[PDB]
């Protein structure tokens, strides 16, 4: 099942209508069988990444005013990419700022763009589960992967076989 | 079910028996099965609406003190009649300074009033609810909105059930006349969905198509012209115009248009529609010679598919000289009418009311977003007019008996969305998504290119100018806000390198916006290619593999269309791909990598290779056998029209017919036409000759297959063409 | 999601400890998110599945030893493979009995063994879960199943929004799998698994229509210097091939009868001698006589005539390489074996002439408007691929809706195999039932000296096996709705009323029925009184019931796949009920408002049956029957080709004739009248001398619409102006 994490920007707390929009989305999310984890800071975001909560897309608004922001979306994006390295990025964000802004560096950061308080919410979604599909299709190395497409069976005839197969899990014969 | 947006003003929390007094409407509402939305800002609300949160009636508080509310309201409203044009808006406000503040502008927002802190909630709700039953009443179109007012075959087999249950119910039950009336006869609300179209998109009378452009361009031709006719046609035309020709038998002329050196086909230059051009054509050709000074029946123009845009009003000035029957096949292209950038680059302008005949050809499915298979013939009657009764002979010969409502109801809603505000808006959001990407395009390009590096540019204007500062601006640096409404933006003018037209006359041609070409580095300025560079096709394929194919695809070119389908914020998606793209060919990753799929089916080809090794490799065969020249070489000048499509046709039909190898073209007939990709424009046409032995376009044949042979899985597609044994083949009539 | 029924057999109630063992089976799928219908006695079983209840895997417990019980096994997924023809059975058995028994019959029946006494219920169920994952990929027919692997533009507007809704998000998400006009991938192997179903060498699908399969076939078959013969009963769309070729035509009059039913054209018609005569008489071909001509259509008639195409195809074959079909209403016959030689596509193919067969696929195929069918057997003078798409190509559009196209590949799935038999059989049965219903109602009331409404089929039947005769009230419907001969048109019956129609030549469709009020005698005059049937038309109207086809005193009812199982019912309630109206004379302020209202002048003070007598009044006096027959008997004199008249209208040489002024004069457009419903007079043709029989049929219907307003005739090719008849004609 697939998980997204959301984080709010500190910067735009201030603006109580990003947040809804935020949370519009997140119900879009949820609708479409989607695991949504919201998280209210940078920071928080860092330390949910900085363990080691394995999710499938990030989405974070940015005001992208203060330097200070700027730097913390640097860090959390850059966190990501150590272990969770092709994880799609949706940029929660201000159509005119982040046009302005567009270039190398901020490509790299987000794949994607996402204008939060002027698009349909059930549309970003699509587009996320879209984007985490690819994400998954790309993920696992190719023998594993290969893999995931008499079967242990024999051994639940005997209790003591059963216990031992309920315990190992039926998948290791099923390799 | 019913819907209410109530939004609370951030100017009255501050007075808390406000906001309970709404909660009592807020249940109000609900108690009589309402669903309410509350918000609790101005900008909440504008962003709800700015969404497309369908509502059926919008309700706001307002202190109307403050002017930033007094903007904020103005803003709302404005907002919400964008695309919701008719909702009803209440005003819960105060009794005492709503009266003072009443004017004409107030009313032209507000549509009722309720004092929200002196009357009971429940009168409220109601007058709501009757307000929000009236709009529903005069929301919809004729003849969808008629047919709200069976599949079960399916049901009874496995296979059938499932089909049923994946399509739904309803589009079976939209099956049949009767007291609705029918479409082929043009009557009830077939007839009011015309009538209403024709008044919506600027026309005369219009008629509802369900055989596509296809079948829209059959049946004007047929109403046009018999086989005694003369007739000036586009050389850039749709299969289905010599489709006209085989069936009418007509006698052809055609008009051809300027390529420029990325290979993209441009306009149709005025000297080659002045009368006397086309009448020496007419004295010229084998098909006409014995028609000539004869007065054409019928004339047609294509919106290119790449994004170029007549002068419709001069176009049209110019062929009424000659025909006094105009037609613009505006396939790709029924937007046009409703944004003023497009502003006199189209048929249909302004109101009709009376020149010459003008016929307008839409398809409502590739740019207006509709089902597939709809299509709208739009007419202006004037000189050489054929009326109803004779045009809808026409009409029927091209129909069928029993059509499918779902398609005519898609045609009647698309209508709908470009009448009145949705149109503008509509089409304003694609502009300006087109804009913000050819912005982000070009902004990345310097980037590169300062840096010494390569990447794509945008194939548009190199430099603007605001007209209100006369302020001067490179295209990247520019702001959104001009580029997406002043149409000087995408003029092409004289002396100007982008466009790379030479010779266009000014205040001709004009670049579409939406219609994105994207060009790869190689090909230089001065029409010679340069020292290296990417070749598109290889870019396009790249592109396939995750999940994107490009519309048109030249040498150097990746043309992406931007439709009203496109979700705002998606072309960074293009980016992203096209990024990737560059950091593989400038590693030069192994093909088995990143074309894993290629490899496989030719090893022996793409063998121990990289993806910069291939793009080396296209890029000197480019060099080598030198196609651009070749292409131009064979569209410069038409080949020899021996005999009429028709003839051609009736060679096939009594199989005087003969299958021809490439080798073996030279001196013979083409019974079908053959168009290459690029440029995707008829090379030949039926009953036109392949011509000397040293011949151009059996020489771009040649080349075509060359690359095809040197290039396996990155094969051009040519229609009229059968590959037999590996070679090119072409059916040809039988001397 | 996945769907199981289980049938717990009767006899092993008996034994508590099966059930239970089953219970804990049922329990077993239900963890796997699979939906379990249990069901208690193979009678229930097989009611569940004599509904239409959509199963992927059927399960039943099985004592083997009563007889009564191996039957009703036989039954029970006899009755499954009737239409879920490959749905996985399982036997929930004993082992040592099921192991004895196992012989041939019981795995043609049997798919798969499970001793539910002896065996885990998790096994059972996984073995389940996977036969039916294997059924699943194996159900769906090419083309739709590849589509099974956006809408968007319309939600951003509220009236957008309300359409996507209503009509689904996956109508246009249907917008690799390869191309229908290149007849590649999913798209061309629909093709040829249509021409499998449908015993063709090759099909061709088409999103335009029978109308645009029609025009397509023509454009492929000849130009402006062929011959070519056609059945005057043809399509609007077959004239418009003659008008975009400009083909010379000649014509095969059909026959009629007393009720204006068009029956056949007579083999006398289709003799290569009568055809040449024909060719050297009309002035379109006079010019191209003895030329052979290359091209020849023959249409199943609207009101249920079926020829022997068997034997109208060695007759046409002998003048003509190509022969044509238009069997638009007439899908279904191949597929069942009561219309055994009535058909175009007989048996297998493998080679005659050339063969063409067109079917309208949401006409009698029950499918989505515009979806039809070209079926090729090739043959003499035939047509290959690359030749023949040029002309498919002429017709269609460049971009298709995938949801016509699909519902043709499943439309193709449901007569594939025993599926077709059971639907057209059900259909065929239904017809019967009605048809015998109002047989017998006619004699309860014949009888008693009263009227009622008789359906038009054989008067008396006869069974083969035992030699025995019935009257058609009284025959079993078993023998009605399967011998072919109970509806075979044969020399000196009464019923058909064609005139000199040979043996084994026609024949009835069953499910075309049509009803026949009193008025028209055997004779072929009329009788003393009548109940005209533009009156309980326009009763059964008001009923939302809308018959297909109405003469002066046919009815004609249209039994389809789409119809539900008893709802005949519903029509015989309705014309009860007229009946009781129209002996009771009830106002027509009453019964019918909406005329009065409209016409109060002429409708004041009257009753239901005041108006039928009224009406069958001017029937004598006006005697148009005999009219109609005057203008089809005779073809009016072709002047020019559909292609030089369809011309004078471009040109402009174009003039709105009225009614009086007709005479001398030739048609732009095609004259079709209602009734008889096909061409009075094609483009091209002129409308004859001053006392000329088609002008005349032309006024007694006109003489009709202004004696009975809101009754008005429907006549195409026809604009009443200043409430007079007018026709575009050409300019002398």
């Amino acid at each position: 099942m697939m998980k997204v994490l959301i984080v709010e920007s500190e910067f735009l707390h201030q603006d109580t209508w990003v947040g809804n929009a935020v949370e519009r989305l997140a119900d879009a999310l949820s609708q479409q069988n989607v695991t949504v984890i919201k998280s209210t800071s940078f920071d928080d975001g860092y330390a949910i990444l900085s363990a080691n909560e394995a999710i499938d897309c990030l989405m974070f608004s940015y005001q992208m005013e203060q330097p200070d922001e700027h730097l913390s979306v640097r860090q959390l994006i850059g966190k990501l990419h150590e272990r969770q390295q092709n994880v799609p990025v949706f940029l929660l964000g201000d159509r005119e700022k982040a046009t302005a802004s567009l270039d190398r560096d901020l490509l790299e950061l987000v794949d994607e763009f996402a204008w939060i308080l002027e698009d349909t919410a059930d549309f970003i979604a699509g587009r996320a589960v879209a984007a985490m599909t690819r994400y998954r299709q790309q993920l696992l190395p190719p023998l594993f992967n290969a893999l995931m497409k008499q079967g242990g069976v024999g051994f639940t005839k005997t209790p003591s076989g059963r216990f031992y197969h309920d315990y190992y899990g039926e998948n290791l014969f099923r390799s | 079910m019913m819907k209410v947006l109530i939004v609370e003003s951030e100017f009255l929390h501050q007075d808390t028996w406000v906001g309970n007094a709404v909660e009592r409407l807020a249940d109000a509402l609900s108690q009589q099965n309402v669903t309410v939305i509350k918000s609790t800002s101005f900008d909440d609300g504008y962003a709800i609406l700015s969404a497309n949160e369908a509502i059926d009636c919008l309700m706001f508080s307002y202190q109307m003190e403050q002017p930033d509310e007094h903007l904020s309201v103005r803003q709302l409203i404005g907002k919400l009649h964008e695309r919701q044009q008719n909702v009803p808006v209440f005003l819960l406000g105060d009794r005492e300074k709503a009266t003072a503040s009443l004017d004409r502008d107030l009313l032209e927002l507000v549509d009722e009033f309720a004092w929200i802190l002196e009357d009971t909630a429940d009168f409220i709700a109601g007058r709501a609810v009757a307000a929000m039953t009236r709009y529903r009443q005069q929301l919809l179109p004729p003849l969808f909105n008629a047919l709200m007012k069976g599949g079960v075959g399916f049901t009874k087999t496995p296979s059938g059930r499932f089909y049923h249950d994946y399509y739904g119910e309803n589009l079976f039950r939209s099956d049949m006349r009767t007291t609705l009336g029918s479409l082929l006869d043009h009557t009830g609300a077939f007839g009011e969905s015309e009538k209403n179209a024709a008044r919506v998109f600027g026309a005369d009378r219009s008629w509802s198509v369900v055989v596509g452009t296809s079948g829209s361009n059959r049946t004007i031709m047929q109403a046009c012209m018999t086989d005694n006719d003369v007739v000036v046609l586009d050389r850039n035309c749709h299969k289905s115009i010599e489709q006209g020709l085989i069936l009418t038998g007509a006698k052809p002329v055609y008009m051809v248009p300027s390529r420029n050196r990325y290979g993209i086909i441009g306009p149709i230059y005025p000297q080659e529609m002045q009368p006397e051009t086309l009448q020496k054509k007419i004295s010229a050709s084998p098909l006409t010679k014995t028609k000539a000074g004869q007065k054409p029946s019928y004339s047609v123009v294509t919106c290119t598919y790449d994004g170029v845009c007549y002068n419709a009003k001069e176009a049209q000035d110019l062929l009424a000289k000659t025909s006094d029957r105009i037609h613009f096949d505006e396939a790709w292209y029924g937007y046009a009418r409703f944004n003023p950038i497009y502003c006199d680059h189209y048929a249909m302008r302004g109101e009709p009311g009376d020149g010459p005949t003008v016929f307008a050809t839409h398809s409502t499915h590739k740019l207006l977003n509709a089902l597939s298979q709809a299509s709208y013939i739009h007419v202006r009657e004037g000189r050489g007019a054929v009326n109803f009764s004779r045009f809808n002979q026409a009409y029927m010969m091209h129909a069928t008996t029993s059509p499918l409502y779902a398609i005519c109801a898609s045609n009647d809603v698309a209508v709908s969305m470009m009448d009145g505000n949705s149109g503008l808006s509509l089409t304003q959001e694609v502009i300006d998504e087109a804009v913000d990407f050819r912005q982000a395009m070009a902004r990345l390009y310097k980037e590169f290119t300062d840096e010494g590096d390569w990447f794509f540019k945008p194939w548009n204007k190199d430099v603007v100018t605001d007209p209100q500062t006369g302020k001067t601006y490179d295209f990247a640096d520019a702001p959104a806000k001009l580029l997406a409404t002043d149409q000087n933006c995408w003029v092409m003018r004289p002396g100007e390198t982008w466009h790379g037209f030479k010779d266009l006359p000014d205040n001709w041609s004009m670049l579409d916006p939406i219609k994105v070409s994207i060009l790869a580095p190689g090909m230089g300025d001065d029409g010679e290619l340069e020292a290296s560079g990417v070749p598109a096709a290889l870019v396009t394929a790249w592109l396939g593999r995750h999940g994107i194919v490009p519309t048109r695809t030249t040498d150097f070119q990746i043309m992406f269309l931007f439709s009203m389908g496109v979700t705002r914020g998606k072309w960074g998606t293009l980016i992203n791909t096209l990024c990737s793209f560059k950091h593989h060919y400038d590693a030069n990753t192994p093909l088995a990598q990143v074309m894993p799929e290629l490899v496989q089916d030719y090893p022996d080809t793409y063998a121990n290779m990289g993806i910069h090794d291939l793009g080396d490799k296209m890029f000197a065969w480019l060099r080598e056998n030198n196609p651009g020249a070749r292409l131009n070489a064979a569209y410069s000048t038409l080949p020899v029209a021996e005999i009429t499509p028709r003839d051609a046709y009736n060679a096939i039909v009594n199989n005087n017919i003969e299958m021809v190898a490439i080798e073996n073209l030279p001196g013979r007939i083409a019974a079908n036409s053959v168009i290459p990709y690029p440029p995707g424009i008829p090379m030949l046409l039926s009953g036109e000759n392949f011509g000397d032995e040293n011949s151009p376009q059996v020489g771009y044949l040649r080349s075509l297959q060359s690359w095809d042979h040197h290039f396996p899985g990155f094969e051009h597609e040519t229609e009229g063409t059968e590959i037999i044994d590996g070679v090119y083949h072409v059916m040809c009539v039988k001397a």
